């Protein structure tokens, strides 16, 4: 299958060898490969793949090492170590986890049926709340994760085929890919479920004040964030065009964005940016710092401070006067 | 009245900002740091990778006092 | 055959098509937003301000209105159904004013139409008694003539010359879809967004048709590239634009609510198809596509739309004119932004490849070892070990010209190695030798020796270096003999002591050429030795694309000429508004903004053209003889860099300008105003901060002077407070004398809490601006 | 989120408390981000950028806004009940 | 507290003056946190987190609150009692 390396996305074909189980035979094979030249100017990528088990804690490890040879010359290495669990049910805690997974599936079914019971006729619009959007995104992510898990654990036929004879290459790349995908989906789902807790903390007159302040501030925060992001991207594209061929910190546009975000924290390395351009190098840095800390960071404060004071004034003028 | 005070303050400041120039522009810092590298971080001997800044034993002190110290004191030197 | 051959054989992406469709969609998204406000706002002098009483006839009792039509130069008006008190009584006069803004002229062209609410009015209305009140577009001349049933009496101030000729003046700027978005008369069912949506769809499918022609139906003999010239031959560009217009034009009339969403879907699928087929385009088949699209639009604006016409109470008119000006400004700014985007972001793939190429060249030239230099005589083993194998090795290194050596002699020797400490940076600076010499050493015995003068040329000057700044000349050693005798020549030079003593720098530099990515590179290394013995090192690799004027009408040339015409248009527009108010146009953005924008726009194009000329000159010089000279492309690589930066700077400004145009939303207008009114306060705060910083910095720099390295608590409490990173880590190495501007930024990052003082000011100002835009 | 994403690769997110301490050190700018970005190319930098934005441009300003409003109200009503009675 | 907890281990809190200067540098972002956590696994991170939270989100905002209130009052009294005749 395709890989998505650093320079390009490489296909799952090519010229391959399965090595041996002993040091001597593998050494002879690689010496023969080196003698009759195998890597030449036409070579573009090379992969090394293997796996280990570690029976102490029941957990496989899949190792992939990639070396890319770009057309312009050079070498780019990258690596990937991924642990997996393919023999789940060995201990009682595994059965407990399976029961908890079934409970999670039942909870998701309950939430989706509760959602559909309400969206049917009651309040056809239903979208001017921002809590309903959070609920629907949560259930969508949960059902996607459940589908991925079912599609991934249902077939382990690669493991079964490897258990027939153990002198062959065990192919576990797809399992690792789907494990990474499932991990990402589950982490995002957990984050959003924890964020959803704000729906219930309104137990006194201080929580409601803060929630009302944030809700009334979001609109003009968006309005000014449009300008903030326009200026941010305007600086980022200038950095990309001027320093993007010499500095390795502005080599790609997203990397320019990340470096600009790191400058705010103070994690900047000036020792390389300064000599990339004697003029327009210091200018960019100093203007960015001044107009980011002295100007744009303070307008957010002005807006938030105004809306909070106005909310308190309204809540204190309505009260004690009725 | 204010103009007189302003002009005399600018004169007193322009004389002072160039009087301090002759104190920081004497390159004394260069000489002091040259001496610091000459005497501190040079190894005691080629067979030991240690200097005065990383002494740890009495034998290290005895090695230093017959070694880099003598080389620095003996090779515009030796006031008395 | 066949004619639809399957596109998309590769994965590369073309940015020209994506950028132009993105611009064409953003302009529609903003134009519709402004036009909605314009339409919702107006959804509610031809004559004089005198009476229009008519009492020369009786028997005209019928509650009806009248119409005074006054044509002219882009001025017209209809009827006037006002609300009076007479209400068309029995033999009464209907005299009233009208809100007609038709700025007609005093020409013999005015039509009076008298309707009839049932029975026809038998009264003879001569005219309206008026001579000259506001504009005097007509005269009070009696007519009193009857017409057909609810007809108009044609006059001054039914032949074929008047049957449909009235439409030649009515729908001239109404049916012509382009110049009608801001010229639509009331009572019409066009909503003023329909005429924008249709034309946006129209230009969208011109773009799509041109792209699909250039991408999928080239089976003539393939009709392009092999037998096509990038320069327009009135056939490769105009002829295809016309046929692409004709083959898909009728759907415009077919589409001319729910039928309107399918328009958005059609434009979406059109741009999707254009992007899909747009991937596999050579650099010429893209500029040709752009020119063909422009020609098609120009044809549809001049020779087709004109040939389809055959078949409180005073200030509400200021807003419509302001919006009409805003539309023209918006179109100009979109066009300028598109030109700048094409100028700067036409070769992004080359940008990434250039970064990779320069990184690879540095890492396979043992940059670590070269910068790990210890003296000025071991570089010969360096050359014999890593340079010659890299140049003459049978591996990936297309050199494109033999290397060269250009050292200095300084005409004066240097003292021996300094015992203990060496020269600080560049001590013992003398002169530079420029005379002839002979073999072995500088001693001409019979005449012009091997060590010739090698006088400087007029290209790629300097290289602001550690010791001094040479420009072009030195001791030119060819160091040729590619096959095997290069090592022999190096050994002979070393043995004969070519540059043993009195040698400042080496300045070795040859070339590079990446046949795959398509970009060349100039490598330049220097080994400037400040003192006899220990030496420094400095190398620079500049990748660039060698494009020249003789290649035709490449994209950079087109963008350069468009930028030049924009610059001259801005210059004349600024000079007009400068001379019209005479002098004293100061203390404003004004000149100090328009002149600087003009300067950037002109400089970008001028530097790009200079780079194109220099590349062509150097290339035609190199083809003269390959194993004969060097030709030093190093100058061109500089110019391109400069050009790029200039373009980037220009784009930056444009983007910033876009931000200040968000004030057109009512609730979002405060942010721009606040920053404009707090400038004096913020400038005062910065002045105070910089004075305090100067005082503290002088205290700190004058405070230590000791190098004690101990807890001198009294002296330490001031100095070592933010010195853990400031004393020798912030920027004490060489940035205090190389980049003074960077130091203030680095010390403003550290002490960024002081800059929160602006929050004290801005907040207050913001609050004030929300007390004057809500209550009053 | 950080624990679930980087919990087996970075070593600043090995344990939950390590994640808390690392998040407190991100505010002061003491992390690498060279290992965060390579441990996960997508969803790695998303976390970093959103965290930095929301911590600096939102929550700190809300803290200062609350403090400013409370100080102003306290000074105002002590200047109201006093010197006016 | 830092002197009594990390006094014999860290070398940045070996003396009281060093404790004060180290805290000042922590405010400006000069954290080490490796030997701080090594010296005492609990009550070492607690000190760091509480110090950073209070000095970053609460304590340094009160100076700005005072300055803001004073500026508002000065501007109000200068623009209301004057600029009216
Ligand atoms: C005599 C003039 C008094 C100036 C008052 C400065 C107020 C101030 O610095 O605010 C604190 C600042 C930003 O707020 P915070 O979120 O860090 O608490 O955070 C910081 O301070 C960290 C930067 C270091 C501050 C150095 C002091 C100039
Ligand atoms: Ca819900």
């Amino acid at each position: 299958s395709s890989h998505w390396g650093i320079i390009a996305t490489y296909s799952g074909a090519g010229y391959y060898l399965d090595l041996s189980r002993t040091r001597e035979e593998t050494a002879a094979q690689v010496a023969s490969l080196k003698k009759n030249v195998w890597l030449d100017r036409g070579t573009r990528a090379t992969f090394i793949d293997f796996s280990v088990y570690n029976a102490n804690i029941n957990l496989f490890c899949v190792v992939r090492l990639l070396v890319e040879f770009p057309a312009t010359g050079g070498v780019i290495p990258s690596w990937q170590f991924q642990p997996l669990k393919l023999i789940r049910y060995v201990t009682t805690f595994d059965f407990f986890l399976a029961a908890c997974e079934i409970i999670f599936c039942f909870f998701i079914f309950y939430y989706v049926v509760e959602e559909i019971l309400e969206i049917r006729i009651h309040k056809l619009h239903y979208f001017r709340s921002f809590w309903n959007c959070l609920d629907v995104v949560i259930v969508v992510l949960s059902v996607v994760a459940i589908g991925i898990n079912i599609y991934r654990t249902s077939n382990v036929e690669v493991l079964l085929q490897f258990l027939e004879d153990q002198n062959t290459f065990p192919n576990f790349e797809h399992l690792a890919y789907w494990q990474i995908q499932f991990n990402n989906i589950a982490a995002v789902t957990v984050f959003f479920v924890w964020i959803k807790l704000f729906k219930f903390i309104n137990f006194n007159r201080t929580m409601s004040q803060l929630s009302t302040t944030m809700s009334r501030c979001a609109k003009d925060l968006f309005g000014f964030a449009i300008m903030f992001f326009i200026i941010f991207l305007a600086y980022a594209q200038l950095a990309y065009l001027v320093f993007g061929t010499q500095v390795d910190d502005f080599s790609t546009f997203q990397e320019c964005i990340f470096t600009q975000f790191r400058i705010i924290l103070g994690d900047i390395n000036f020792a390389e940016i300064e000599e990339a351009n004697r003029v327009l190098g210091p200018i960019y840095f100093t203007t960015f710092v001044f107009f980011m800390f002295f100007i744009l960071l303070n307008m957010f404060l002005a807006i938030i401070n105004d809306t909070y004071s106005e909310v308190k004034s309204d809540l204190a003028q309505q009260k004690a006067e009725m | 009245s204010v103009l007189r005070e302003l002009v005399t303050y600018l004169l007193f400041l322009i004389v002072l900002c160039i009087l301090t120039y002759g104190m920081m522009s004497s390159n004394v810092y260069y000489y002091t740091r040259m001496m610091s590298q000459l005497f501190l971080d040079t190894p005691v001997s080629k067979t030991e990778k240690t200097n005065f800044k990383t002494l740890s034993s009495m034998e290290d002190f005895w090695k230093f006092t017959e070694g880099s110290l003598l080389d620095g004191l003996y090779w515009n030197l030796l006031l008395g | 055959h066949v004619r639809f051959v399957f596109p998309e054989p590769t994965a590369d992406v073309n940015y020209i098509v994506m950028l132009t469709c993105a611009v064409c969609l953003v302009t529609y998204m903003v134009m519709a937003a402004i036009l909605h406000k314009l339409d919702q706002l107006d959804a509610s002098r031809f004559k004089y301000e005198i009476l229009v009483k008519t009492g020369w006839g009786r028997g005209s009792g019928t509650t009806a209105h009248v119409g005074i039509m006054l044509y002219g130069v882009d001025s017209r008006s209809g009827h006037r159904h006002l609300d009076g008190d007479r209400a068309f009584h029995r033999n009464s006069l209907d005299i009233f004013r009208i809100a007609t803004p038709h700025s007609l002229g005093s020409v013999w062209k005015i039509r009076v139409w008298h309707d009839n609410k049932g029975l026809s009015p038998a009264w003879f209305l001569q005219h309206v008694i008026v001579r000259d009140l506001q504009t005097a577009r007509s005269a009070f001349f009696l007519v009193n003539d009857w017409l057909s049933v609810e007809t108009e009496a044609n006059g001054g101030l039914l032949r074929f010359r008047r049957l449909l000729v009235a439409e030649l003046q009515r729908g001239f700027f109404d049916k012509h879809i382009w110049l009608s978005i801001w010229d639509r008369p009331p009572r019409s069912r066009f909503t003023r967004i329909q005429r924008a949506t249709c034309c946006v769809l129209l230009i969208c499918l011109f773009l799509g048709a041109n792209a699909v022609w250039y991408g999928a139906v080239g089976d003539s003999a393939y009709s392009t590239g092999h037998v096509s010239r990038l320069s327009p031959l009135s056939v490769d560009t105009v002829a295809v634009g016309l046929v692409s217009s004709v083959v898909v034009y009728p759907v415009y009339l077919a589409i001319l609510s729910l039928a309107h969403g399918l328009s958005l879907l059609l434009v979406a699928v059109a741009v999707a198809v254009s992007g899909w087929v747009g991937a596999s385009f050579p650099p010429g088949v893209s500029v040709a596509w752009l020119l063909s699209s422009s020609a098609s639009f120009l044809a549809s604006f001049l020779g087709w739309e004109p040939l389809k016409v055959l078949l409180l109470a005073k200030e509400e008119a200021r807003k419509v004119k302001r919006l009409h000006g805003m539309l023209r400004s918006l179109l100009v700014y979109m066009l300028f932004l598109l030109v700048t985007l094409l100028a700067s972001y036409g070769d992004a793939s080359c940008h990434g490849h250039a970064y990779r190429l320069q990184s690879a060249i540095k890492q396979e030239l043992h940059s670590r070892a070269f910068l790990a230099i210890t003296r000025s005589e071991e570089l010969w083993p360096w050359m014999a070990h890593v340079l010659l194998p890299y140049v003459h090795g049978n591996q990936s290194s297309p050199e494109l010209g033999p290397p060269r050596l250009r050292q200095v002699r300084l005409q004066e020797a240097l003292y021996p190695d300094p015992p203990g400490p060496r020269v600080h940076t560049c001590s013992a600076a003398g002169g530079f030798s420029t005379s002839d010499y002979d073999v072995g050493w500088e001693s001409p015995h019979n005449g012009s020796g091997t060590w010739a003068y090698s006088a400087p040329d007029l290209l790629g000057a300097w290289s602001w270096g550690s010791c001094a700044v040479y420009d072009s000349g030195g001791y030119v050693q060819e160091l040729g003999l590619s096959l095997e005798e290069s090592r022999d020549r190096l050994r002979f030079l070393q043995l004969h002591n070519w540059l043993d003593n009195r040698s400042r720098a080496v300045f070795l530099e040859l070339t590079r050429y990446s046949p795959a990515v398509g970009l060349h590179a100039a490598v330049t290394l220097r080994l400037e030795f400040p003192a006899a013995g220990r030496a420094l090192a400095a190398l620079s690799v500049r990748p660039f694309a060698l494009r020249r004027l003789s290649a035709g009408l490449s994209l950079p040339l087109l963008t350069s000429v468009c930028l030049l015409l924009f610059a001259v248009h801005f210059a004349v527009a600024e000079a007009r508004t400068w001379h019209r108010e005479g002098r004293w146009r100061v203390l404003r953005l004004g000149a100090w903004a328009r002149w600087l924008l003009v300067a950037l726009t002109a400089a970008t194009a001028l530097v790009r053209l200079a780079q194109l000329g220099a590349a062509d000159r150097q290339w035609t010089r190199f083809v003269r003889g390959r194993p004969r000279r060097f030709t030093s492309f190093d100058q061109v690589a500089q110019l391109s860099s400069a050009a790029r930066g200039l373009a980037a700077s220009l784009l930056f400004l444009l983007l910033v300008k876009a931000a200040q145009q968000l004030r057109f939303v009512r609730q979002w207008s405060v942010f721009g105003k606040t920053l404009c009114r707090a400038l004096p306060e913020l400038l005062g705060v910065t002045l105070g901060l910089v004075v305090l910083g100067v005082a503290y910095a002088q205290l700190a720099i004058l405070l230590v002077s000791s190098c004690v390295d101990s807890l001198w608590s009294v002296a330490q409490a001031l100095l070592v407070l933010c010195p853990g990173t400031g004393l020798s880590t912030l920027c004490p190495a060489e940035s205090w004398h190389l980049s003074p501007l960077l130091c203030v930024g680095l010390w403003a990052l550290r002490l960024w809490g002081a800059l929160r003082l602006g929050a004290v000011i801005l907040r207050w100002r913001y609050h004030a601006l929300r007390g004057e835009l809500y209550r009053p």
